[PDB]
């Protein structure tokens, strides 16, 4: 009795909708494409969705391929167009979907379930607030399909939306009910519970840390459960808890015994545990014992599955990748200390005949290279040739993995004679780069890139064959590997530097890049790598690139102009104008950057008669850090190129860099900092006024923990130059910045930047000598960094530095505290 | 010089499984 309610449609649209569904099930394809569009077009009503769900709930006298299809098209009508949703009509969807879930038919259960989940995750958890309490009340079990359906709905809801739940904070009452179903008889319910709870563990919410003590104790009881899903969610829970928590004695045996499970998915869910463990500092003194059982298991998984060989695409994270990664982080934890565990296996598999295993062996060699590098060197002189000859294999996977794994020992290959190792590697590598198989081209290129990156100037004599084969591949490649070809040539010019500047090498390399240059338009995204490629090439061709400087420079300035214009338009009126892709600015600037770094003063004629400085001053204020990074880099290159044109704009530049000194934008800060450096050595004494704005930030930056060494080096050079030109304003900070300055300035070459930096510090010390005394050790340390100093600089060190030593009794007790080689190098050199 | 997303990009997109 009491009170009730319901909804009733009419015989109007039900017949037409039923004909549209019965014909929307037609075996023809044109009928599906027609009727499905007509139904996605008959949504202009507020009542239509109540028609569909009326077919789902009350139309109990109709075949299920029609009912479930109606509910599914309702799913798409809510998930798709939900802004024009009638609220009162959707109420019927809420009540009917909520109360008709325990239907005995599994199909209706599944479609209603996905209706509830899509209504929740697409309709948010706010507008409908009586859903979760009624689901949790319906969760107290009855028959079977009821609590299982509402439970699964809570699984997909808790899998999608999770943070938002942290309804009077209801999760406190959720966990015990899960625990009530945590010791359930049916395995599926439990597998739903574990996966339900596994979402709120990495988020380390405040509701679980109270009900966790017995939670995990109970979690261990599901160790011997048979349903692969239960093992999946449980092992998942342990892997996730390994990151935010520190029974380790038997869990290692359960996991290692479970790593060889019959299901590769579950074995993966248990395989991430080794990554999460090897990341934490606990793995050092807990994992070491039972390893000889672990290593072969990993190698047992590192072979390609029977499934994956046929799809060659592959997935993106498998037991293969997870095993290789686990072996990676473990090798990085142990360094040379894992040779015994593996070496017999390598000696075996590396010379097998069934290649499916040999591939695994070569991959394992690639997996321990970075980790166990120092202990692997002695075995190498025989290892590489077997890989060299392995490059001549006929099967593709072994050839490619030979390219990459062979590429991983680029240092030892290039740190030995060339005609012995580097020449044959380059030869065969180039011969397999021109392959009929795609992955061999891409992986062989991405191996050549590393080979040049570690080889550098050793590639000068062979540039004819290198460029010949690489441009043969240029005209012979496709598109997805062409990006990596641009990578290879860019890394080339970056590696072999100026020695590229020969007219016939230009005749090999430049005609195709000019063809690709001419055929492409400005709105084509493929210009992103090309310019970048040319950028590095513009660094190497130097003055030989003069005949083509005008058009390239012009096109870059134009691109910048257009992009900035569009930016302004989107800034003034979003609803009418378009927003641009600012990736066009950076790359352009990069080229311009590189252009200066290739031509120097030869760019003069171009920089004056082109309103480009103003464009830079407009770029340096944008929102994305990338354009400030690249724009400041260009500012440095232009400052060292020509300063007769930049001088006035300097007045409006230094304040910008005054606010662009921020470590949160590392990629920018360095460049910004570097700019000031190249400014000071050009501004001379004129650099005087702008000091108090940049200096007090720079010194605070140079004494920071967890700071990249490149930023401390460019900051060091900047402070040095600011001191060389403005010693009276920079000098008093010596007690405050002298420590990490020379502490970090030990890992540099000897040219001009370090020279002007040490001139600056020498003038600043001659002007304020009181600052460095208590830390003078460090200074002497830095003085041990010079191998070829100039005459005047040498005099600067030996004369005054001699003054400190001449004022002879205490410099022994104070001197014999740092190593002898530097001691007698300073004592004999200065 | 420049903490280049160029050099870091072309370094990252070098293909490998390990």
């Amino acid at each position: 009795g009491s009170m009730e309610y319901e909804w009733k449609p009419d015989e109007q649209g039900l017949q037409q909708i039923l004909q549209l569904l019965k014909e929307s099930q037609s075996p023809d394809t044109t009928i599906q494409r027609t009727v499905q569009q007509k139904l996605e077009q008959l949504n202009q009503y507020p009542d239509f969705n109540n028609y569909l769900i009326f077919v789902l709930t009350k139309l109990k006298s109709e075949d299920e391929p029609t009912r479930s299809l109606s509910g599914l098209i309702l799913k798409n009508n809510v998930k798709a167009h939900f802004q024009n949703f009638p609220n009162g009509v959707t109420d019927f969807i809420k009540s009917e979907c909520l109360n008709n879930i325990g239907d005995s038919s599994p199909l209706i259960r599944a479609t209603v379930g996905i209706l509830i989940t899509t209504i929740a995750s697409k309709g948010e958890l706010q507008n409908w607030p009586d859903l979760l309490p009624k689901l949790c009340s319906l969760l107290d079990s009855e028959d079977y399909n009821t609590c299982e359906g509402a439970f699964g709905a809570l699984q997909k809801i808790c899998e999608d939306s999770a943070e938002i739940l942290d309804l009077d904070r209801p999760l406190n009452i959720m966990i015990p009910k899960f625990l009530q179903f945590f010791k359930h008889s049916s395995p599926k319910i439990r597998s739903h519970a574990v996966a339900c709870v596994n979402q709120f563990i990495i988020s380390r919410t405040q509701a679980l840390m109270l009900h966790i003590d017995s939670f995990i104790e109970n979690l261990f009881a599901l160790a011997g459960d048979e349903e692969p899903e239960v093992r999946k969610n449980v092992c998942r829970a342990l892997v996730m808890l390994l990151e935010v928590r520190m029974h380790m004695h038997n869990i290692v045996e359960y996991m290692l015994q479970r790593t060889q499970d019959q299901d590769e998915n579950v074995a993966l869910e248990a395989c991430e545990f080794w990554l999460t463990l090897a990341e934490q500092p606990i793995c050092k003194d807990v994992l070491v014992r039972h390893l000889p059982k672990l290593i072969p298991v990993l190698v047992n998984g590192m072979k390609y599955s029977d499934i994956d060989i046929i799809l060659l695409t592959i997935s993106d994270w498998n037991l293969r990748k997870c095993s290789a990664a686990a072996l990676d982080v473990l090798a990085n934890v142990y360094r040379d200390e894992l040779l015994p565990h593996i070496l017999p296996l390598l000696k075996e598999l590396l010379f097998h005949h069934e290649w499916v295993v040999k591939e695994s062996g070569i991959l394992v060699l690639g997996a321990i290279a970075e980790g166990c590098m120092q202990g692997m060197i002695p075995y190498l002189p025989e290892l590489i040739p077997h890989l060299i000859q392995c490059l001549s294999d006929k099967k593709a996977l072994v050839r490619s993995i030979t390219c990459w794994t062979l590429s991983r020992y680029a240092h030892w290959v290039v740190s030995q004679p060339p005609d012995t190792y580097l020449k044959p590697l380059m030869t065969e590598l180039l011969k397999r780069i021109l392959d009929s198989n795609k992955r061999v081209q891409e992986a062989a290129c991405s191996a050549f890139a590393t080979l040049e990156e570690e080889a550098c100037t050793e590639l000068v004599p062979y540039l004819a064959y290198i460029l010949d084969t690489l441009v043969f591949a240029f005209s012979k490649y496709q598109h997805k590997n062409l990006l990596i070809l641009y990578d290879a040539i860019g890394t080339l010019a970056d590696s072999v530097g100026h020695h590229l500047n020969k007219p016939e090498y230009i005749q090999m390399l430049m005609p195709p890049l000019i063809q690709k240059w001419n055929m492409l338009k400005d709105e084509d995204k493929d210009l992103f790598p090309l310019l970048e490629c040319l950028s590095s090439v513009a660094t190497a061709l130097q003055s030989g690139f003069l005949p083509y400087c005008e058009p390239v420079y012009q096109r870059c300035v134009n691109l910048v102009q257009k992009t900035l214009a569009q930016a302004m338009l989107n800034n003034a009126q979003p609803d009418q104008y378009e927003a641009p892709d600012k990736d066009f600015m950076i790359v352009a600037l990069d080229l311009l950057s590189g252009l200066a770094e290739g031509l120097g003063g030869n760019i003069e004629q171009l920089v004056a008669r082109s309103n480009i400085l103003t464009l830079m001053y407009q770029c340096m204020q944008d929102k994305m850090p990338e354009v400030r990074q690249s724009s400041f880099a260009l500012l440095g290159d232009l400052t060292k190129a020509c300063f007769q044109h930049v001088k006035p704009c300097i007045a409006d530049f230094m304040p910008i860099l005054g606010t662009n000194l921020n470590p949160e934008f590392i990629s920018v800060c360095n460049n910004a900092t570097w700019a000031i450096g190249e400014i000071s050595i050009q501004m001379g004494i004129e650099m005087q006024p702008y000091i108090p704005m940049v200096l007090h930030q720079l010194v605070e930056i140079i004494n920071r923990p967890n700071t990249p060494k490149t930023l401390l080096e460019n900051t060091a050079i900047t402070i040095g130059r600011l001191g060389y030109v403005c010693p009276q304003e920079v000098a008093p900070m010596l007690q405050q910045f002298i420590r990490p300055w020379c502490t970090s300035l030990r890992n540099i070459r000897d040219n001009e930047e370090k020279d002007s930096a040490f001139r600056g510090i020498c003038t600043m010390i001659s002007v304020n000598p009181s600052g460095v005394i208590q830390d003078f050790i460090f200074f002497c340390d830095a003085v041990a960094s010079w191998i070829n100093p100039k005459d005047d600089l040498r005099d600067m060190f030996c004369k005054i530095l001699h003054g400190f030593k001449n004022q002879d009794e205490n410099w022994r007790r104070f001197s014999d505290q740092f190593p002898l080689p530097l001691k007698e190098r300073l004592a004999a050199f200065y | 010089g420049k903490m280049d997303s160029r050099g870091e990009h072309r370094q990252d997109r070098r293909e490998r499984p390990y």
